DNA sequence: GAGCCCGTAATACAACAGATTTTTTCTCTTAGTTTTAAATTTTTATATTTCGTCGA
DNA sequence: GAGCCCGTAATACAACAAAATCCAACAAATA
DNA sequence: TCGACGAAATATAAAAATTTAAAACTAAGAGAAA
DNA sequence: TATTTGTTG
DNA sequence: GGTGTTGTATTACGGGCTC
DNA sequence: GGTGTTGTATTACGGGCTC
C-alpha cells in the first residue's frame, strides 16, 4: 500500500524469526518484543507461512510500528478521502487486509487522541421500534391438554411483527400476578418502554407499576381504550385464527409442547408485506435449516425420536394455511375446473357412498376414505372400487370425486382399519366431527393425518379415551351451528 | 413406559430386517417401507405365535412388491 | 559471542488437605407374564406345482 | 538515569469444575 | 426322449377339538455420569 | 441415664 | 468431527514535570 | 505460645573442546 519496503527495526521479523531466523535488531529497549514473540509464537501460533519480502502471511499485511500512523491518517483523512467516519465501520474496513497486531487499542488510542482535532458535540441528556411499543393478547377457548393449561398469550411486536406464545397454564390463575411474571419471564430480551396489549381493563398494571419502580425502567401499561387505525386488529384477527387452528388440532403431547417450532414457523415466514420474515426483520442472520431429516427410519437409533422428528416437520402445515390466508380464486371457473383423472390415481368421494342421509350438521365435506380408479365410463361416471357390484354400488357422478390425497411427509400416520387398530390407536385423536345417523357410529378426525380422510369409530371402543372433551366440543360446535 | 416398551422392539424388529436384507440385497426406501409396515403391523395388534422370520418377509416381499422388482418368495426362504 | 558434552545441582509445581452414599434419568441384560395364533383331521368342487411313474 | 502523578490498560491466578449425606466422637440441654 | 396320466400340497369356510411355542410387554439388576 | 445436638479430621 | 474459559484484584506501560 | 512441606521430572550452571 504505503510501500512494498516493511522496516525491519520493528516486531514483524522478529515474528518471523520463528524458524527462519533472518535477522536480530529489534529494537531499542525491546523487552516487550522478545517476550511478546516467545509467548505468541511459541505456545499456539506457529502460523506466518514465510514469504520473501511480504507480509501477506494470513490475507492480511501485518503493518509495522512505525508505518501505522501513516496508513491511519491516509485511511481517515476526509481531504485524502478517508472520511473520518466512526469506530465500528473504520475497524471492520480496516482488517480484510491489515493485522495490526493490538488493533482495537490503537484504534481507541488513535480515536481518543484525534478527537481534540475533530471534536463532536453530539447532545447527550434529553423513536420507535425494536421493543419499545409492544402487545400481547389472550386467547379465548382452550382445551385442558393433560395438565390444565388451558391458556395461550401471543405478544405481538408493533413494528417487528414478532409474535410469542406464552403464558399456558390457566386462563385466570395465570392473570392476575403471574402475567407480569410471565412479561418479566420473555422480558430478558428487554424491557419495552410502553405495553398496549388492549385486552381489557384491568388491576394490573397497578403491580406492574410496582416491579418497574422496584427496577428503574420508566415503562408504561396505560393500554387506556385501543390502538385500532387500520391494522393491528387485522393483525390480531389473523393470529387468532391460525391459533384456534391450533386449538383445532394435537389432542395429545398438546400444543404446550412444539409451540416454540410454532413460533418460529412463524417468524420464519416472509411477511410478504412491507418487507422480509421477523428473524430478520430486526435480527438480520440465521437460516430456519428447513431440512429435518424425515427418512432413514431404518437408520434410526431411536425410533420415538425419529416419529417426533416427522411430527415436527409439520411445518408444511402452517404454512399452507397462511399462504392459503394470506384467500380466494377465480368466480364461476369452480364449474370447469374439475378436470381429467387418470386411472391409477386414489380418489375421494363424497357422502353418497352407498347410503346417501342425513349427517349430522355436516362439516366433513367429503366424509370418506379414498378409493382407486380403474376404469371410466363418460365424462361424468367413474368407475371406483366402494362395495360389490349389487344395485349398482360402483359408480358416481364427477360432482361426488374429488382428487388429492396426498404429501405422507406432512402427514405421518397411516390409515386405521380394524378396531383392534382402532383400540391401540383410539388415545391419538384431533377432533370429533358428528354421529353418524344410521344408528350410532361416530365420525371423527385422528392426529397426523390430512383433515380430508376420516376415521369410523364405534362405542366399543370409544369407552378408553377422554371423550369427555370430545364430545364437550361436539356440543358447543352444534351449539354454534344451531 | 409406555413408549419405552415400543423402542426395543422396533429395534430388534430393525435388526432382522437388515439382516435378512444383507442377504437378499434390497434398497434402502423398500426397507423403510418394510419398517413401516411393520410398525403398522404391531399397531395392528400384531400376530401373535408366529414365528419372527415369516412376518418380516411378508413385510420385506409386500416392501418389495410395492414397487415393480424381480425378488421372488425363493429367494426369501434360501436357507 | 556460539555452540556442544556431561556432570552436578538447583527448581517451581503439585499432593496431604474426612470419605462416602445419593439424586435424576437413561440404557443393555436376563428372567417372568399375556394374547394369540398356530401344529394333525373331513371336505368339497375347482387349478397349478412338483414329483412319480409308464410307454414306444 | 531517577523519580513522581494519573490514566489507561494489560495480566497471571484462581473459580466453574455434582450435591449432600453422615462416621466417630468430644462436649451442652433438658427432663 | 417327448407324450400320457396319478396324485399330495396349497385356498376355502366353517363349525369345531388338545398341545406349542412365541414374541410383545413388564420388571429387576447392573452400570453411566453430571 | 438414654437420647438428642453444636462442631471437626 | 469432540474437548477450557472469563472475573478479579494486582500490576505494568505511555503523556506531562521536575530534571 | 499455634499455624506448611518435601518428591519429582525438568531445567540451569561450571570443567573441557572446538574455536
Amino acid at each position: 500500500y504505503y510501500k512494498s519496503d516493511p522496516l525491519c527495526s520493528a516486531v514483524l521479523i522478529h515474528m518471523k524469526e520463528l524458524t527462519q531466523h533472518n535477522v536480530t535488531p529489534e529494537d531499542m529497549s525491546a523487552f516487550r518484543s522478545y517476550q511478546k514473540k516467545l509467548e505468541l509464537s511459541e505456545t499456539f501460533r506457529k502460523n506466518y507461512s514465510l514469504e520473501d519480502e511480504m507480509i501477506y502471511y494470513q490475507d492480511r499485511l501485518v503493518v509495522p510500528i512505525k508505518q501505522q500512523n501513516a496508513v491511519m491518517r491516509l485511511y481517515h483523512d476526509h481531504t485524502l478521502f478517508g472520511g473520518h467516519f466512526g469506530v465500528t465501520v473504520t475497524l471492520a474496513k480496516i482488517s480484510p487486509i491489515y493485522y495490526w497486531p493490538k488493533l482495537q487499542h490503537s484504534i481507541i488510542q488513535y480515536i481518543r487522541t484525534c478527537v481534540q482535532c475533530q471534536l463532536i458535540k453530539s447532545h447527550r441528556p434529553r423513536a420507535e421500534g425494536r421493543w419499545l411499543d409492544i402487545s400481547m393478547d389472550f386467547v379465548t377457548g382452550l382445551p385442558p391438554t393433560s395438565n390444565n393449561l388451558n391458556m395461550i398469550l401471543v405478544v405481538v411486536d408493533r413494528f417487528s411483527k414478532r409474535a410469542h406464545f406464552i403464558a399456558t397454564r390457566k386462563t385466570l390463575d395465570a392473570t392476575q400476578l403471574i402475567d407480569l411474571l410471565f412479561r418479566y419471564i420473555f422480558s430478558y430480551h428487554g424491557f419495552p418502554r410502553t405495553i398496549t396489549s388492549d385486552r381489557d381493563v384491568r388491576m394490573t398494571a397497578d403491580k406492574y407499576q410496582e416491579l418497574t419502580k422496584r427496577l428503574g425502567i420508566k415503562s408504561t401499561m396505560s393500554s387506556a381504550n385501543h390502538p385500532q387505525t387500520d391494522g393491528q386488529s387485522e393483525r390480531t384477527i389473523q393470529t387468532l385464527n391460525r391459533l384456534l387452528r391450533a386449538y383445532a388440532s394435537t389432542n395429545i403431547q398438546n400444543w404446550h409442547v412444539y409451540l416454540p417450532q410454532i413460533e418460529f414457523v412463524y417468524n420464519s415466514t416472509p411477511t410478504r408485506t412491507l418487507g422480509k420474515s421477523p428473524f430478520e426483520i430486526d435480527l438480520g442472520y440465521l437460516p430456519n435449516t428447513p431440512a429435518i431429516k424425515s427418512d432413514d427410519e431404518v437408520n434410526a437409533r431411536s425410533f420415538t425420536a425419529v416419529e417426533l422428528a416427522k411430527h415436527l416437520k409439520a411445518l408444511t402445515i402452517q404454512t399452507k394455511e397462511q399462504l392459503e390466508h394470506a384467500e380466494m380464486e377465480t368466480n364461476n371457473n369452480q364449474r370447469r375446473k374439475p378436470l381429467l383423472l387418470n386411472i391409477g390415481d386414489h380418489v375421494l368421494v363424497h357422502r353418497d357412498a352407498y347410503f346417501k342421509k342425513g349427517a349430522y350438521m355436516k362439516v366433513q365435506q367429503i366424509y370418506v376414505g379414498p378409493f382407486r380408479v380403474v376404469k371410466k365410463i363418460n365424462d361424468n361416471a367413474y368407475e371406483l372400487d366402494l362395495n360389490s357390484h349389487k344395485k349398482k354400488h360402483r359408480v358416481i357422478n364427477v360432482q361426488f370425486l374429488k382428487k388429492f390425497v396426498y404429501r405422507p411427509d406432512a402427514y405421518p400416520k397411516n390409515k386405521p382399519i380394524s378396531s383392534t387398530e382402532r383400540i391401540k390407536r383410539a388415545h391419538e385423536v384431533t377432533a370429533l366431527i358428528g354421529i353418524d345417523t344410521t344408528h350410532k357410529t361416530y365420525l371423527c378426525h385422528m392426529q397426523d393425518v390430512d383433515p380430508t380422510l376420516s376415521v369410523e369409530y364405534s362405542e366399543a371402543e370409544f369407552c378408553q379415551i377422554p371423550e369427555r372433551t370430545r364430545r364437550s366440543i361436539l356440543a358447543n360446535f352444534r351449539q354454534l351451528y344451531e | 413406559s409406555a413408549l419405552e416398551s415400543r423402542e426395543a422392539t422396533l429395534n430388534n424388529a430393525r435388526r432382522k430386517l437388515r439382516a435378512v436384507s444383507y442377504a437378499l440385497h434390497i434398497p434402502e426406501y423398500i426397507t423403510d417401507a418394510a419398517f413401516q409396515w411393520y410398525k403398522l403391523a404391531l399397531a395392528n395388534n400384531f400376530v401373535q405365535g408366529r414365528r419372527s422370520q415369516n412376518v418380516i418377509a411378508s413385510c420385506l416381499y409386500v416392501a418389495c412388491r410395492k414397487e415393480k422388482t424381480h425378488h421372488m418368495l425363493i429367494d426369501f426362504s434360501s436357507r
